[PDB]
RNA sequence: CCGAGCGCGGGAACAACCGAGACCGCCAGCUAAGGCCCCCAAGUCUGGGCUAAGUGGUAAAGGAUGUGGCGCCGCGAAGACAGCCAGGCUGGUCGAGUGGCGCCGCGCCGAAAAUGA
RNA sequence: GGGGAGGUUUGGCACCUCGAUGUCGGCUCGUCGCAUCCUGGGGCUGAAGAAGGUCCCAAGGGUUGGGCUGUUCGCCCAUUAA
RNA sequence: CGGAAGGGAUAACCGCUGAAAGCAUCUAAGCGGGAAGCCCGCCCCAAGAUGAGGCCUCCCACGGCGUCAAGCCGGUAAGGAC
């Protein structure tokens, strides 16, 4: 019968952004995201890594995206449309380009967003360190 | 490119000469270089793109010489009756068949003369920002075309 | 960004030159700065203005602790008058110059459950050659399969007044230092007896 | 073929399109179509090109010095095309390519709809 | 003469609904589209100016009251920025 | 009393400098202007923003079972409710 992990302490890392074409880096992030890197690997579960992110502002991103990419958020309402330019995403909180992106590589459950958790974003560095951080890239 | 003081850098090329100093941001993958005393600029392949950067570097770079020799300035004819202009100050005034003067002060490392009301002349280091300021005078009052009033350069009436 | 607490007390019109002005009153009573928001510690700069006289009885709280770390007598009520930091230990009308234009906050006097009619100025049937039940009634809600559903916000009857209310740039005419009182242009929101703040307007 | 295979895989979802005809069981293996960056199993695989439109992410007659690839015709180191000096093609100066047609690849415009994309 | 877009007209087809999906007009409440009536920005004009014309951009808001007809629509009266 | 002002980024459009393509060109590198519209700004809601934020302040150990561990029962504090 197969191998079952027992509860575990959970690895952190740390990446830098800069230079980084936004979704391919994103990827990764996920597949750290979930436990998946891991051998002993269990969907059920959330043993992920709790990827740290910083220097986000700095994410490259090809073709001419930051002008012709729109992000939309629907709110409520009648015309609730609401059509957010990818620099001013930036230009404003723009952590939120990379975690608007790996949110999209998790999983939908309960548990994909469990995970959405241990991933943290910063445009920095200087992100509360704390112990781990062992960076990566 | 003679005189002068040309330095070259990463991905800009420093400027200077007895009217000023310029910073001017040329393309990384292009080659400024130096000869003797004056500079060339070579090319790393011969793709439509590296064509298009060359010359506009090799232009962009030439301006910026001559920018900090001689300098740069242009020439504004005020025609039509009641158009005039006085200069005052650094900025200058010009009352143009609007009713309110049009007071202008001027951009750093711009300034213009007023030879007579009716002549001014903008003078700087910087192409680009003559040519801007220029054209941004002639704005207040575009040459009419039904008859000669207004702010012109030195060249043809539309008639 | 001035700024003082005060009750509407009342209104009456007044002359000036030679014309009436429609006045409401406001005692805007001395506001004793009570705490200040720094930047720093808060993030964000503001005042904390406390107002009425309060029994320091009724100030049996932990509310001690504040007016005591501050050394004011205890006030009933403390507001925040944003992005203005003053001096002294009390701000008071003489903030107000007569002919300065204030934004009043006040809280509109509350209707309870309120008619589509009186809430929203709705057409509501027709007294006579019709229905008759639905006199008052805002008719229509939507459409058909679609949407199929009502929109959010969608004008409907229910509790309506008694909120925060802001009318803007009233103009202060004379301003009483003496019984501490502040004149201006009557449209104030609330009840007479109602806490308000005033402000220095948005006209330029 | 569905009907009667609304049983299984693919195609987002979907009787009849692609794969394949489910006797039962297995915490074994090879495959099929389709796939191998994440959601999502398996190549962020190797090599050669093409495209900068998000084209791909799926609209026409027609239009255009888009871009790359090939073919032919015209003037040119006896000095051409481009401008600049003189005269009404001529001259010089400059000094190496220039003008037009045609066919292929990918692309551009033509391209306005009603609850939120 | 040619190519299209739209899905507001008149239709064609007969796919759900005949153990029921109430029809035109009005009222009430709207909300969307833009192929814009006004207002904002512009190009050309056979644009002197003023007024216009045609095209481009732009939904943010606005888009009157009556006469006649069940009318929608339309005509008409008096206005309007429309 | 309000529609703003104002800042910012843009639409058509107007341009500065400039190649490719000795000239020419707003553009391909780069830059400025430009809408009642976009983002801000004003007003209101708002931390179930489970991503539950911040500040100031007040109250504060164990009294008995569970061997580390989560708890369980009680009279209380600030304070709260009736
Ligand atoms: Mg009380
Ligand atoms: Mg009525
Ligand atoms: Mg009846
Ligand atoms: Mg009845
Ligand atoms: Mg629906
Ligand atoms: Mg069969
Ligand atoms: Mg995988
Ligand atoms: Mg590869
Ligand atoms: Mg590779
Ligand atoms: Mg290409
Ligand atoms: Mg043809
Ligand atoms: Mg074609
Ligand atoms: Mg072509
Ligand atoms: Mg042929
Ligand atoms: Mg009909
Ligand atoms: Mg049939
Ligand atoms: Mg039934
Ligand atoms: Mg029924
Ligand atoms: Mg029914
Ligand atoms: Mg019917
Ligand atoms: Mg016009
Ligand atoms: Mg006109
Ligand atoms: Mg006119
Ligand atoms: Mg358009
Ligand atoms: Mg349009
Ligand atoms: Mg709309
Ligand atoms: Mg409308
Ligand atoms: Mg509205
Ligand atoms: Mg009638
Ligand atoms: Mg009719
Ligand atoms: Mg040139
Ligand atoms: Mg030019
Ligand atoms: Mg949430
Ligand atoms: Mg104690
Ligand atoms: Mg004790
Ligand atoms: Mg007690
Ligand atoms: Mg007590
Ligand atoms: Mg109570």
């Amino acid at each position: 019968k197969t191998y079952v992990p027992k509860q575990v302490e959970p690895r952190w890392v740390l990446i830098d952004a800069e230079g980084k074409t936004l979704g391919r880096l994103a990827t990764k992030i996920a597949t750290l995201l979930r436990g998946k890197h891991r051998p002993d690997w269990t969907p059920n579960v959330a043993m992920g890594d709790f990827v740290v992110v910083v220097n986000a502002d700095k994410i490259r991103v090809t073709g001419k995206k930051l002008e012709q990419k729109i992000y939309t958020r629907y709110s409520g309402y009648p015309g609730g449309l609401k059509k957010i330019p990818l620099e001013k995403m930036l230009a404003t909180h723009p952590e939120r380009v990379l975690e608007h992106a790996v949110k999209g590589m998790l999983p939908k459950g309960p548990l994909g967003r469990r995970l959405f958790k241990r991933l943290k974003v910063y445009a920095g560095p200087d992100h509360p360190h704390q112990a781990q951080r062992p960076e990566k890239l | 490119p003679k005189g002068v003081s040309v330095e070259v850098a990463p991905g800009r090329v420093k400027v200077k000469g007895p009217k000023g100093e310029l910073e001017v941001p040329v393309s990384p993958e292009m080659r400024v270089v130096v000869e003797e005393g004056v500079v060339r600029v070579e090319r790393p392949s011969d793709e439509r793109r590296h064509k298009s950067l060359h010359g506009l570097t090799r232009t962009l770079i030439a301006n910026a010489v001559k920018g900090v020799s001689e300098g740069y300035s242009k020439e504004l004819l005020i025609k039509g009756i009641g158009y005039r202009a006085r200069l005052v100050g650094r900025a200058l005034e010009l009352t143009v068949g609007f009713s309110h003067p049009v007071v202008v002060e001027p951009p750093e490392g711009i300034t213009f003369e007023v030879p007579e009301p009716t002549r001014v002349r903008v003078s700087g280091i910087d192409k680009q920002k003559v040519g801007q300021v220029a054209a941004n005078i002639r704005a207040i009052r575009k040459p009419s075309a039904y008859h000669e009033k207004g702010i012109y350069y030195a060249g043809e009436p539309v008639r | 960004m001035k700024g003082i607490l005060g009750v509407k007390v009342g209104m009456t019109r007044i002359f000036r030159d030679d014309r009436a002005v429609p006045v409401t009153v406001i005692l805007a009573g001395p506001c004793p700065v009570v705490q200040r928001r720094t930047p720093e510690k808060d993030g964000y700069t503001a005042v904390q203005l406390g107002f009425l006289p309060q029994n320091p009885k009724r100030v049996n709280r932990p509310l001690k602790g504040h007016f005591a770390k501050a050394g004011v007598e205890p006030v009933r009520i403390l507001r925040e008058i944003r992005d203005f930091n003053p001096e002294g230990d009390t701000v008071t009308v003489e903030i107000f110059k007569p002919g300065e234009r204030v934004d009043v906050t006040g809280t509109s006097k509350g209707r309870g459950f309120a008619g589509v009619m009186k809430r929203w100025n709705f057409a509501g049937g027709p007294d006579s050659h019709g229905a008759h039940k639905i006199h008052r009634h805002p008719g229509s809600i939507g459409n058909r399969k679609t949407p199929g559903r009502v929109y959010k916000g969608k004008k409907m009857a229910g509790h309506y007044g008694a909120e925060r209310v802001t009318v803007m740039n009233l103009e202060v005419v004379d301003v009483i230092p003496e019984e501490n009182l502040l004149l201006v242009k009557g449209a104030v929101p609330g009840p007479n007896g109602g806490l308000v703040i005033v402000r220095e307007t948005k006209k330029a």
